[PDB]
């Protein structure tokens, strides 16, 4: 529930390997770079982002947010970050015909099927998948998500976002 | 592609 701090370390551009962007007047983690620094402390797409060196982040835009991180002076960045506020997790079980019941396209689902697992457990379309059964499906091609689905047991957890 | 699942 409550806000995390961490300590990240620049490259030689001055970079952490973070896209951010502006939705409802707050800041939020919209790509993490591999093996970097903003990876490692594990800041995750859905992350808010409340302070940047303890200046407030609201009503900045994803562009005054990450000239704030460029130009910030020294070694070490600090960020209060809050764990995806917008997360929420479904359990699902596979049918005999070894389907939940959703349709996906690039991370999204975007329809849910007429009396299966999916529809009984109130999934809801426009919303992005983030894991399924701890595996994190963000930045995966759709057939590696699909196969990820298939090789799972009975039953199976996602969290999802709403796209936003 | 979509992907039914």
């Amino acid at each position: 529930m409550d806000p995390r701090e961490v300590i990240l370390c620049k490259d030689q551009d001055g970079k952490i390997g973070l896209r951010l962007k502006s939705i409802d007047n707050g800041i939020f983690v919209q790509l993490v770079q591999a093996n970097s620094p903003a990876s490692l402390v594990g800041l995750r797409f859905g992350d808010q982002v409340l302070q940047i060196n303890g200046e407030n982040c609201a009503g900045w835009s994803s562009d005054k947010a990450h000239k704030v991180l460029k130009q910030a002076f020294g070694e070490k960045i600090t960020m209060t970050i809050r764990d995806r506020p917008f997360e929420r997790t479904i359990t699902m079980h596979k049918d005999s015909t070894g389907h939940v019941g959703f349709i996906f396209k690039n991370g999204k689902i975007t329809s849910i099927v007429k009396d299966s697992s999916a529809a009984r457990n109130g999934l809801l379309t426009e919303h992005n998948i983030c894991e399924i059964n701890g595996q994190n499906v963000i930045g995966l091609k759709d057939s590696q998500i699909a196969d990820i689905l298939s090789t799972s047991g009975t039953v199976v957890t996602i969290t999802i976002m709403p796209a936003f | 592609n979509e992907y039914y699942v």
